């Protein structure tokens, strides 16, 4: 039944007493541990209306904790809150500022029906209050009723409510006023704000200065909303966001720089003030990734989308833009990122350097992607090719298993857009063979003796090694080592007749790979029907023997055992 | 705008929140203790947008303070506000730690109802506030390395070494489970160098496994520690964890007693680790009752026998990728007229070793600094090793 | 057998701790934080039997505070779940009326209910009856 | 009780902070070092006092360092209200020092030998608690003797009891099976149902390792079990709870009978058939009281009946009216019993007497796990499914688990894919079934599906004429809803690649329509994947000549022909050369359909 319910002791009993004490010293007390009770979610639900009695003071602190503790039902229990309205509508008519702003917010964060009824009239009182924390207040309680049922035509009077309080004397009326019509507007049907405007952009850029620093970043992103028709409309609007260069540290700078690119592209090209702006914007990025870890995370992903534009914005301030030891895992990937989109050919003297600073250090994940990301950095540059081919086999002398295994599959990604250039290195590569237990790093030596299988007369006594646990490899491993070793075949059709039979054979007959077995036999009768139209499909460009074939593919069957 | 604002403790459990927004109910508060204060697997980032919603989190101490906003908002924002609310409470009661957040309850909620109106940051610097906000915070309160020691190459070896366990339900419930580790360093450092050692915030600083850690004697606190090494190998940290543990292999069985004649064993095991990694001298142990006849064993992956001595069917497999499954079958007969009281079933053990630690450590930074010779970290040759290893790693059948 | 029986709030306040194994106080510490995570999350749409470590825990919350008995796998669930429900009309009837603070401002008188109904992890009398009659008797003496 | 305890406490909740609470505990702590250490010794009201305060702050957490000596002297009081704080003390501080040990198993010795019956339960009470080795060696050898004397009280009886089971667990070299054995089997007769409850606890443990001592329990078991099952209204008042007589001696008198075979005597064998058929009759009359406390006292008592019924596995009717009672306990609010249902099914199903009976009630258990919310009862009923599954079931169940799957959580999928895949395979009616069964499996939850799995269907497919059609529309029509698993795409790429022709009559299945969906997966795809699409493309030049151009166009995009990926980068570059290099009649011999896979025994047939 009611087991440990009892209201007649306990700690409810105790709480409902002090309550009631005359002495209110106690009250607020009792209150407070009614608070702290709701927190870790105790059963203060018999006490409401003790509580609620409490709110009969002329006491500000005690008055105040009755609203906290309403306020924590309303998230909760809407239907428990709704039961003190009379009390909200009468605490906006009080004669403190603080109690007035009070009354508003909670009956906004009541979620449910009846509180139209209530809430209407006294907001009226609210948003032409002679105090600018009540208006602030009123100007997001707008927002809060938009939110609850009814698009209401009395609504559509509150709209111009708050386009009235875009005018104000106090940008924290302004500010609130932009942040809850924006809301209020992408709901509902659209184009609802889109005045004549340019005394309500003027408002805002007259706002955009004196305002506390949270009222900008509300702006701004309502700014950054609107396509000018024009060049010098756009172009102006730019001048008076200029000082937007510091404010909030990101939250600012950030929604200015997305307003400066949108009226970048809808400036002329022109290089006659696009030019002024574009070495404007270098300085202001660059203060963001020194505040705290998490917003330079959110800088450097505003700032890869914009180098995706306009690399030239910071192909000069790439120095600031390396890792420190010390910055989280997520800030020197999105950093590596960059450094790899600011890679001229002047700076990778620099950059080149300190990807081989990395690639060197103790944090094995952030190791791996720098000895990839200098792959990028030979792939986006020709020039610099053979500068990276230097840092990689200079990583795979301190001869660290990680280091080694990645570098190995960068280089062919090399020799794949650089082909017959680097060539005296497939014989240094090969000295690390016995301990390439990552089957990527496996499959990149496999192609590269594929390719390079005429550089190389070991070829041969390689890939026969490999083929020694065909199975218990990477089937990525077993689909290189066939393209490879029907490569061997395409040019020494003679010592690799014996190489053709098992891989094709272990293709076909031993394993149950599907994809795997198709290419066994789509490789097998390549070399069947004609091995002259099996040469050009399998080997590309430069940078009648046949009988030596023929004789050779008329000796080869394919066998289970 | 921020639909929501939590404060969860080391555990993950929810100190003080409040909600703005309906969009984030119970659904919210989980998704983000499930998918990032209890994250096995994955290295997080500050934004974490999961299903429709997106989440930001700053971390204090052994707090975590996040925001949630089912719309897509001003990220930056969000951010900025977060850093200004740890201003505005630290400036009544310092450390934002889960006591100081305890003491301050009710001053916290007043705080929020003013900071944050309706997910907008409005007014949130002390001067501005001291006028609105009626409660005050409630604030509370060499030996082992020789001088002269020189190497023509400067090294480190950083060995992670963890033993991982696990008792599981037959239902793959985690019924008990601890990692022990120890990072064991091996330096030929010339002169005296202060090291900088940092990870990830993974480790805290019949018989019941309690998260714990020691250091060695050359270890300073204050996050990282830094030291002093010793010469050559010594043993930096020992650790035991119990939250949050990544279990390599789960084990499924699949036993059916065919009347008291015939014994079915289906037995899968499922590697939970990334695609790219292998786990190697992988062992399973089924046991088998003390009363059996013949053993019909397949399997298709790796190789395993009857071992009657042992009482068990041992299947072996050599590496095994993450992402895969294997099957063993087995057919066990019995001839019995024994006691009333059927096999009591002991558990399934496995043997494996993989490169990472279970527990999710990982090491993120070693600087050396030596004040009088010549070299400097840029010099110091560096390898790290992960070599997580099965301890008593049971499944119930 | 019994291994342990806890009174527990929804905050996770032990209000009584019976141990009938051996355990270092650390262990006890983590056995109560371990065992206050498992029946916390359970709505009422749950069993009130879980398995535990390698034990089992049948529990009921009774308002703000939540009952458990520890015991081995093969003991039986409705058997333990009613000794808890026949315990806490003991305690209500004792109590007159039992709420949380009688169990901490009579904490010792507790442990004597306790070790009335239950002892070397076995139930030992269930009679409400011949309990009350006794512990009012114990309640007189000086 | 004592005003100085309740200000300490009530004291500790004012504190607003850790901080202040550990202030207020050190100025306690303080207080009683001195006044035990002080110069004025302390009357027993505040010895007891301080030791209670010493107990309470240990509880909250601190380290107690001292009072263990003070808590010692209380056991010598002959005020029982100081007896009881000091030995309730002791029992939760445990310390090692000999000096107390001796003190203690001396004011130990003082209780059990005044012949007073509260002194003695504290000193009873205190021994079971503790339970040293010390208190062993030093009482061990009474125990026996005053549970079994005739003149000792059963409050005694019973703490005494309980006491030498603790002592048989902690210490069995200590206890020996003396002269009392048989007496203590006689206290199964004792008018004091509570002492019969404490007795039945210690000959169960006993009679593990002591079986052949203790087998004359068995036939007052049997008599005291079958008295109270059958018993009034106004029989055994004090031990009737809602309505139900000594339910917790009823479930220990059914658990000691579990500790021995079926009676030897029949008269025993039948008044204890009896007995389990008025248990399982109660289960079938409709509640005497609305409230679950009835239900739950009840069925403890079912539930015990049906274990002992499992272990005996000797009275085959039994067994079925057990099978019977659980399935109509799987329709049930109770959330606990719908899972111990379930459970004893699973146990009944493994039983030959029992295993056809479970089958009965798949009806039951296929609707309850559709309807059921608690994941760990859907567990159970997936596991009693995989218990009765035979060649009969077998369809029904993997129909069922496949139709669950559709709508299913995540929270269970994985197990049932595992089940549904090894039923397809052990209880194959025909390929044709398989095949529908692994498609649909795959089609609905492919994630979770075996590589060795979808390999296998593939095998099937291609080595069985009968089937490609059926796969290719299946496959097809699965392929072209909204999203699709990564594990179908590559199922239905490699079908539609070597058997899309057996669909391409149709304009619903068009080469340009098959074409079109695979490639509307195929940026969506990871690398193998891609790589199979693309000899999927190169098979489509070949059978539909109509879309060869489109085919060349995305085998000619930089996205294919300049791939960071191997495979992808040379298979394009290898089937573009081919679409070209190569005449109709040599692209025709290369990509012909494939030869049917070589049938080792590893799966079929
Ligand atoms: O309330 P009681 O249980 O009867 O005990 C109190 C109490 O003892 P504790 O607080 O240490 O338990 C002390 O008064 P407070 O500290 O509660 O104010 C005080 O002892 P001291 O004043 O010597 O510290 C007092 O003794 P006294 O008679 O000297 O006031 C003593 O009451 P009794 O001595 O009557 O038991």
């Amino acid at each position: 039944s009611k087991y440990f319910t009892t209201n007649k002791k306990g700690e409810i009993f105790e709480l409902k007493a002090e309550l009631n004490n005359e002495k209110k010293e106690k009250r607020k007390e009792a209150v407070k541990k009614v608070i702290a009770a709701m927190t870790v979610g105790k059963d203060v639900s018999s006490l409401f209306p003790d509580v609620v009695n409490c709110m009969q003071t002329d006491n500000l602190e005690l008055k105040k904790l009755v609203y906290l503790y309403l306020m924590n039902y309303a998230k909760s229990q809407p239907d428990m809150a709704i039961m003190a309205v009379n009390s909200f509508v009468k605490d906006c008519e009080d004669p403190n500022p603080l109690i007035r702003a009070l009354a508003v917010r909670t009956m906004g964060c009541i979620r449910v029906d009846k509180i139209t009824e209530y809430l209407c009239e006294p907001l009226r009182k609210c948003l032409k209050d002679e105090d600018p924390y009540v208006r602030k207040t009123a100007a997001v309680c707008v927002a809060k009723l938009h939110d609850i049922n009814a698009q209401m035509v009395e609504d559509q009077g509150f709209l111009d409510s708050l386009r009235d309080l875009i005018a104000d004397s106090n940008p924290m009326v302004v500010a609130n006023a932009v942040a809850a019509l924006s809301e209020i507007s992408e709901s509902h049907p659209n184009s609802n704000l889109l005045d004549l405007n340019p005394q309500n952009i003027n408002k805002l850029l007259t706002a955009l200065n004196e305002c506390t620093e949270w009222g900008q970043i509300f702006i701004l992103d309502c700014l950054s909303n609107y396509n000018p028709k024009d060049d010098r409309e756009a172009q102006s609007i730019c001048e008076r966001v200029t000082p937007r260069l510091s404010h909030a540290n990101s939250a600012v700078v950030l929604s200015a720089v997305k307003v400066l690119m949108k009226f970048l592209e809808l400036l002329p090209k022109d290089s006659d003030y696009y030019n002024m702006l574009l070495k404007k914007l270098a300085p202001p990025l660059v203060t963001l990734l020194s505040g705290e870890p998490e917003v330079q995370y959110v800088a450097l992903r505003n700032i890869n989308l914009i180098v995706q534009k306009r690399p030239e914005i910071l192909k000069q301030e790439i120095k600031v833009f390396f890792v420190k030891y010390n910055d989280p895992i997520y800030v020197k990937l999105e950093k590596l990122d960059i450094m790899i989109r600011l890679a001229s050919q002047a700076n990778i003297a620099q950059v080149l350097a300190e990807l081989k600073e990395y690639a060197t250090e103790v944090d094995v994940d952030f190791v791996r992607k720098a000895v990839r990301a200098i792959g990028r950095c030979a792939i986006k540059v020709e020039q610099s090719a053979e500068r990276c081919v230097s840092t990689l086999l200079d990583l795979i002398q301190t001869k660290v298993n990680y280091v080694v295994q990645e570098a190995i599959v960068v280089i062919r990604d090399i020799f794949r857009k650089y082909p017959n250039k680097y060539e005296s290195i497939i014989a240094t590569l090969c000295e690390n063979l016995d301990s390439l237990d990552e089957p990527d790093a496996r499959a990149a030596m496999i192609w590269i003796v594929g390719e390079y299988a005429e550089r190389i007369d070991n070829a041969d006594e390689l890939l026969e090694s490999f083929l020694e646990g065909f199975h218990d490899e990477s089937t990525q491993v077993q689909l290189t080592l066939l393209t490879a070793i029907v490569k061997l075949f395409l040019k020494k059709p003679s010592e690799t007749q014996e190489l053709v039979q098992q891989v094709l054979s272990l293709a076909t007959q031993d394993s149950d790979n599907p994809d795997l077995r198709d290419r066994g036999y789509i490789y097998w009768r390549l070399l069947s029907t004609d091995p002259v139209t099996a040469k050009e499909v399998v080997l590309e460009i430069k940078p009648a023997s046949l009988d030596e074939l023929k004789v050779s593919i008329g000796n080869i069957t394919l066998s289970p055992a | 705008m921020i639909g929501g604002l939590f404060i969860y403790n080391h555990k993950g459990e929810v100190l003080i929140s409040r909600v703005y927004r309906d969009d984030i109910g119970r659904n919210a508060v989980d998704a983000f203790r499930v998918n990032v204060i209890h994250a096995r697997q994955q290295v997080r980032s500050p934004v974490t947008n999961i299903a429709r919603t997106s989440f930001f989190h700053v971390k204090r101490s052994n707090i975590w303070l996040a925001a949630v906003t089912k719309q897509n908002v001003n990220a930056a924002m969000v951010f900025e506000f977060l850093y200004k609310m740890c201003d505005v409470m630290a400036a009544y009661f310092g450390k934002i730690s889960e006591e100081n957040i305890k003491n301050n309850f009710v001053l916290i909620y007043e705080l929020l109802d003013e900071i944050l109106d309706f997910g907008y940051p409005q007014n949130s610097e002390t001067g501005a506030l001291k006028t609105f906000i009626t409660q005050q915070g409630i604030k509370s309160q060499i030996g082992w390395r020789r001088e002269g020691i020189k190497y023509r190459r400067n090294e480190l070896f950083l060995d992670v070494l963890e033993s991982v366990n696990l008792l599981m339900s037959p239902q793959g419930q985690v019924l008990s489970a601890h990692v022990s580790g120890r990072v064991v360093m091996k330096s030929y450092l010339s002169g005296m160098p202060e090291c900088k050692f940092g990870m990830n915030d993974k480790i805290v600083i019949q018989s019941i496994a309690i998260d714990d850690c020691t250091f060695h004697q050359c270890v300073r606190l204050s996050r990282s520690i830094s030291f002093i090494p010793p010469d050559g190998e010594f043993e930096l940290m020992r650790y035991r964890t119990t939250k949050d543990i990544i279990l390599p292999f789960r084990v499924i069985p699949l036993v059916r007693e065919v009347g008291r004649t015939k014994l079915e064993v289906k037995v899968v095991i499922k590697s939970n680790f990334k695609p790219s990694l292998l786990a190697q001298k992988i062992e399973v142990r089924i046991p088998t009752p003390l009363n059996t006849s013949g053993v019909q064993v397949i399997c298709m992956k790796g190789k395993a026998k009857y071992k009657a001595s042992e009482n068990a069917i041992v299947w072996k497999i050599k590496r095994m990728a993450g992402m895969k499954e294997s099957q063993i079958s087995a057919e066990i007969e019995l001839l019995p007229t024994n006691d009333k009281k059927k096999w009591a079933r002991p558990p399934i053990s496995m043997n494996f070793e993989v490169p990472f630690a279970p527990s999710g450590l990982k090491v993120r930074y070693l600087k050396v600094f030596e004040p009088k010779l010549n070299y400097s970290d840029h010099d110091v040759i560096k390898w790290v090793r992960y070599i997580g290893r099965s301890g008593i790693y049971e499944t119930r059948c | 057998m019994i291994r342990f029986i806890l009174i527990q709030n929804r905050a996770g306040k032990t209000r009584l701790a019976k141990w009938y194994m051996q355990f270092d106080d650390d262990e006890k510490q983590k056995l109560i934080e371990e065992v206050h995570a498992v029946v916390t999350v359970r709505d009422a749409k749950h069993t009130n039997f879980v398995e535990f470590r390698n034990f089992k825990i049948i529990y009921r919350r009774y308002a703000g505070l939540y009952f458990c008995i520890c015991v081995d796998v093969n003991d039986n669930n409705l058997a333990y779940l009613e000794a808890i429900h026949n315990f806490v009309e003991v305690l209500n009837e004792y109590f007159h009326n039992v709420c949380e603070l009688d169990l901490v401002f009579n904490f010792y008188k507790v442990y004597t209910v306790v070790d009335e109904m239950f002892l070397a992890g076995e139930i030992r009398e269930t009679s409400q009856t011949k309990v009350l009659k006794q512990l009012l008797m114990l309640q007189s003496l000086e | 009780g004592m005003r100085g305890l309740a200000v300490f406490i009530s004291d500790i909740r004012n504190c607003k902070s850790k901080e202040a609470e550990i202030k207020r505990i050190n100025k306690e702590l303080a207080n009683i070092r001195s006044k035990f250490k002080g110069d004025k010794a302390l009357d027993g009201y505040s010895k007891k006092k301080y030791v209670c305060k010493l107990l309470f702050i240990f509880l909250l957490g601190h380290d107690i360092d001292f009072g263990h000596m003070e808590a010692v002297n209380l056991l010598s009081s002959n005020r029982y209200t100081e007896k009881q704080i000091g030995y309730l003390f002791i029992s939760v501080l445990v310390n090692s020092n000999s000096e107390l040990i001796r003190l203690i198993n001396n004011a130990i010795k003082n209780d059990l030998a005044s012949r007073n019956p509260t002194f003695m339960g504290l000193a009873l009470h205190c021994i079971a608690n503790v339970g040293s080795r010390e208190m062993a060696e030093a009482f061990a050898g009474e125990i026996p003797k005053i549970l079994v004397a005739g003149d000792t009280m059963d409050s005694v009886k019973q703490s005494a009891a309980l006491c030498l089971l603790r002592l048989y667990r902690t210490s069995p070299d200590l206890v020996p099976m003396g002269d009392w054995t048989s007496r203590v089997v006689h206290l199964l007769n004792d008018q004091h149902l509570g002492v019969v409850t404490a007795a039945t606890s210690l000959i169960t443990t006993l009679a593990q390792k002591n079986p052949e001592e203790f087998k004359t329990s068995v036939s007052l078991a049997v008599s005291r079990l079958s008295r109270i099952v059958t018993s009034a209204s106004t029989d055994l008042q004090d031990y009737t709870y809602y309505f139900v007589p000594a339910p917790w001696l009823s479930v220990k008198l059914l658990r000691l009978l579990q500790c021995y075979p079926p009676p030897e005597d029949p008269a025993v064998r039948g008044r204890l058939t009896e007995c389990l058929e008025t248990i399982l009759n109660k289960a079938q009359e409709p509640p005497k009281s609305k409230k679950v406390q009835h239900s739950n006292a009840k069925n403890a008592v079912l539930f015990e009946a049906i274990s002992l019924i499992i272990h005996h596995d000797s009275e085959p009717n039994l067994l079925v009216r057990a099978c019977n009672q659980l399935g109509q306990f799987l329709q049930h609010r109770e959330t606990n019993l719908r899972y111990l249902a379930l459970e004893s099914m699973c146990t009944l199903a493994s039983s030959e007497f029992s295993h056809e009976a479970v089958k009965t009630h798949i009806e039951t258990v296929i609707n309850a796990l559709k309807t059921e919310r608690d994941v760990s009862v859907r567990q159970r009923a997936v596991d009693l499914l995989y218990a009765m599954c035979d060649r009969s079931n077998a369809q029904q169940i993997v129909a069922e688990m496949l139709s669950y799957l559709e709508t299913a959580d995540y929270s269970i999928r994985e197990e049932i894919v595992l089940k549904v895949a090894i039923l397809a395979e052990k209880y194959a009616v025909d390929y044709t079934w398989y095949v529908d069964t692994i498609l649909n499996l795959i089609r609905i939850a492919g994630d979770y599906v075996s590589e060795e799995v979808w390999y296998r269907v593939i095998q099937i497919v291609i080595n069985r004429d009968d089937v490609q059609g059926y796969a290719a529309k299946t496959v097809f029509e699965a392929l072209q809803a909204p999203a699709c698993h990564e594990n179908l795409v590559k199922v239905g790429g490699y079908i539609l690649g070597e058997f899309g022709n057996l669909i391409a009559g149709d304009p619903r299945s068009s080469p340009l329509i098959q074409f079109n969906l695979l490639h509307s997966k195929f940026h969506l795809c990871s690398v193998p994947t891609r790589a199979l699409l693309l000899s999927t493309y190169i098979k489509f030049v070949n059978l539909f000549p109509e879309v060869k151009a489109t085919i060349q166009d995305v085998l000619r995009s930089d996205s294919q022909l300049k791939n960071a990926d191997v495979e992808l980068q040379q298979r394009a570059v290898e089937y573009l050369r081919l679409s070209t290099v190569a005449s109709t009649d040599i692209l025709a011999t290369v990509l012909e359909e494939m030869p049917p896979f070589p049938e080792r025994e590893s799966s079929i047939l």
